[PDB]
């Protein structure tokens, strides 16, 4: 119901999957008994999300984050909807959705 | 000043002859095609501790330094960054390059300058003066001398094809340039064989370095 | 008498990669923003220039709280409590512990590139442990001259004689940034515009402007010339010098113009000596 | 007779970070809000300008109840009981105890940014290594020229002669509260529109307008010029001085326009002297 | 009953768990025998919550505070419901719920 909220939820899932890919990458990077930096990574992600100055800033950032996440199956099935949602809507709203997704990824694992 | 850059590479490998101009130029052109057609490029002499058999032992401060316009670096950086070349049967490796500025100094110096058809010291001074005027430069011309005081000639062996040609040159020291003209001199140089590892000018301390030994 | 020294100093033309930003994905983007006429210009943080001045002060004696190790890259405090009476650094730049929280005599603004930043990305390959791998990344560079603005509350200094080293440090500013300054870009000024007055009102904030990126002549803004000619900016309070004076002296009507009676010198060191004489006269040094 | 001096004043172009709201987590957010045409503009608090004027009155001698220590960063009261008759500060700015509570002769409006504010947040690192909670910090900045309007009830002044030091301070305004260590923004006016009249009706509010977003043109609003031409805002009571004078004189048919009959001076000091002469005449000083 | 009320209660729990995470963070940050600022932190949180000027303001703050809280299980269980509740609903009612949560975290400790 309420198709725009469907786009919002699939954006949430896309962001969660991209950050899952990024987490897998950084887990792969570390080795031996040192605790892999993840809470620190979450703090860095939040801080970089907070740092932005409208339009191009934070949009290049979201695109780069989605790229470094890897292959996003939800993005693959929902290319057009996600792209149209990203191009439209105030960037502050997209940042708020991204922060909610930041707090929404934990049930994945 | 900063409008021209000297590309420096930490160079390591086998010891090298002290007249290695064409050898290193040919190796670099072998591993870098675009170097063979550029115009305003030149290579600084490779420092080190020499040996008894007219060979130079590369040290930590030994490095390959290339003078180039900043608007042509992307044509050379891909083929030299981290790249390695062979001089004869010797292996040479270059690290990630670093950029060094063209600083002005009160006096300058060149290890080897050659101009076609000038072997005597006096006419060489006259020709270096002529090229000196052609660049709008002011200064006085002196020739670096051996322990005997005789002007020191240096020789470049171009081993083109089966034969090899001999070109003899002099070390030229020019002082009282004024920094703008000094920069113009270091960037232009005199001799033309800057790809041939001759015409690059350097501050005057290296002149003392070469005059001591 | 509350004396103030404001000035806009201009640097020499060259390549700049000084104060790179967050480096979005691969390019060390140069710190850029919007400026006159709405064209993107590259900036240099004023805090970098303040750090360079502090390093210069620490180099040549001048007891300073913050010592730059130059090897371990760690600032060490000579004394835990800040004492601006004894240290040049605390007296000049102030401090904040979070004691006294000094306001700081020197004020600075970020350096703005004379010409708009158009293109000029450079190829930089960083090494990698993956079987000697080299991944190519990007790095922005700009060929321009940086001008910046600064103000000195001479009365605010705990020791009035400490102003003299500051002008020398501005003239002999060390390398800005250090490691990330890919091309060694000097910040010693090549043309100065100094106003040593006794009232808070301060023009000449960004007098230098040429635009026209095809050249690097670094002319003077028509607004500053008009402000000088109108009657504001008392010429006896105006100190001008550098390569810009060479251009100014060639101008027609220069002798008749009120710009002539302003303290003007072709050589920068002549400015520095004459101005320092003026300061030592006015501050009873 | 009651007399009122109203004025819209525009500052100089530069980089400013004067006012900060809440410091979200790392940025010192420039005081911003919606303005004309519905785009976010940065703001400068009128209380900061009042503090700057009070500090000016403190510096150039004069008597002030509140003294700015400049060393303890604390405000001290010469007398716990305010007295507008003696002190310039209490007479001009008023006071609340929570006595007399006054009203305050000077009334000022908040300073808006001529240019819409989009982005331009500054970095903020520190030497290197041993990084603690204070290592990383961002800072917002705006490249614009701030402008606001003010108005003063001269008759409300306990001493009528105190109006002149206020105008002098408005000319030579000291630093306005902000990060002057890294963002030194001179708040000295470069264009003035003053109205000295005996009516409460105060036109000539924010009139300076920006010809091009992201630029530094600062032309004069069409509504203000139309108001002047239509008959209201008597030109004999209008006092214009600053850089806008050149733009006004380059306007076509300016001589035929009623604006030409207004008191215009390209130099600011000449217009200030003429205005103060007129004020002294009209107040019997 | 009245699933909207269920979502409201689970949002209260989510905010409580986020404030628990931030309390753990500040307790980790403090050192020596200094008293960990909790009353000061709670009053600061309340003051920043009261300070808000619609939509983007206080919603950015809500998302940032939830991210600062870190791992929160109650938000993990129910993604779409809380995401839609945050994106929808007038922000003032969300402020009421968050304030309540401020007053109703104290049951936990």
């Amino acid at each position: 119901n309420s198709e725009e909220d469907k786009q919002y939820l699939i954006f949430i899932k896309v962001f969660q999957q991209a950050m899952k890919g990024n987490f897998a990458k950084i887990y792969a990077k570390t080795e031996e008994g040192k605790d892999p930096p993840i809470k620190k990574k979450v703090e860095r992600l939040r801080a970089e999300l907070n740092y932005c100055y409208d339009e191009l800033s934070f949009k290049e950032y979201l695109s780069d984050f989605l790229v470094r996440g890897g292959l996003n199956k939800y993005f693959n099935e929902h290319q057009e909807e996600i792209a149209l949602l990203i191009k439209k809507s105030p960037w502050q709203e997209i940042r708020i959705w991204s922060l909610l997704a930041i707090a929404s990824y934990k049930p994945k694992d | 000043s900063e409008e021209y850059v000297d590309l420096t590479f930490k160079l390591r490998g086998a010891p090298i002859p002290l007249d290695n101009g064409y050898l290193t130029y040919a190796a670099l052109s072998r591993i870098c095609p675009p170097l063979h057609e550029l115009k305003s490029i030149g290579i600084h002499p490779i420092a080190g501790i020499p040996t008894r058999n007219n060979l130079l032992e590369l040290t930590a401060q030994s490095r390959l330094k290339i003078r180039i316009y900043h608007q042509q670096i992307p044509l050379i950086y891909p083929y030299l960054a981290g790249q390695a070349f062979h001089i004869g049967q010797n292996f040479y490796q270059l690290d990630i390059p670093d950029y060094k500025p063209l600083i002005s100094s009160e006096s300058v110096y060149s290890r080897l300058v050659i101009i076609k058809g000038f072997q005597d010291s006096t006419n060489f001074i006259e020709a270096v003066q002529r090229q000196m005027d052609n660049l709008g430069i002011q200064g006085k011309i002196e020739l670096l001398t051996r322990q005997d005081g005789t002007p020191q000639r240096r020789q470049l062996t171009i081993n083109k094809e089966g034969k090899q040609f001999k070109v003899r040159g002099f070390g030229v020291k020019i002082s009282e340039l004024n920094p703008e003209d000094s920069l113009t001199l270091q960037e232009q140089g005199i001799g033309g064989k800057r790809k041939m590892m001759c015409g690059i000018f350097v501050p005057a301390t290296r002149s003392k370095e070469e005059e001591e030994t | 008498p509350n004396y103030y020294l404001y000035g806009t100093v201009l640097t020499r033309y060259g390549l700049a990669s000084l104060n790179h930003d967050i480096r979005r994905g691969n390019k060390t983007i140069l710190q850029k923003g919007y400026w006159n006429n709405g064209k993107i210009h590259s900036f240099v943080g004023s805090s970098a220039i303040r750090w360079a001045l502090r390093f210069y002060l620490q180099k040549q004696g001048y007891l300073v709280n913050r010592v730059w190790d130059e090897e371990e890259h760690i600032n060490r405090l000579t004394s835990e409590d800040f004492d601006p009476e004894k240290f040049y650094d605390d007296d000049i730049f102030g401090f904040a512990l979070l004691p006294n929280q000094r306001m700081g005599a020197l004020g600075m603004n970020m350096a703005v590139s004379l010409t708009p930043y158009d293109g000029a990305v450079k190829l930089g390959a960083k090494s990698g442990r993956e079987k000697d791998s080299t991944s190519l990344h990007f790095t922005e560079y700009h060929a321009t001259r940086y001008q910046y603005y600064f103000g000195i509350d001479a009365t605010h200094l705990k020791d009035f004689s400490r102003i003299l080293p500051m002008i020398d440090g501005i003239m002999n500013l060390p390398k800005v940034g250090g490691s990330s300054n890919i091309f060694n870009y000097p910040f010693c000024p090549d043309s100065l515009v100094f106003q040593w007055t006794n009232h808070f009102a301060s023009y000449i904030s960004y007098c230098f402007e040429y635009c026209d990126p095809k050249s690097k002549e670094a002319k003077l803004s028509q607004e500053f010339i008009d402000e000088v000619e109108c009657g504001q900016i008392d010429p006896s309070k105006l100190w001008i010098g550098g390569t810009i004076v060479k251009d100014l002296q060639q101008l027609d009507n220069f002798e008749s113009s009120p710009l002539n009676k302003a303290h003007i010198y072709r050589n920068r060191n002549e400015m520095i000596e004459a101005l320092k004489t003026v300061i030592k006269r006015d501050l009873g040094l």
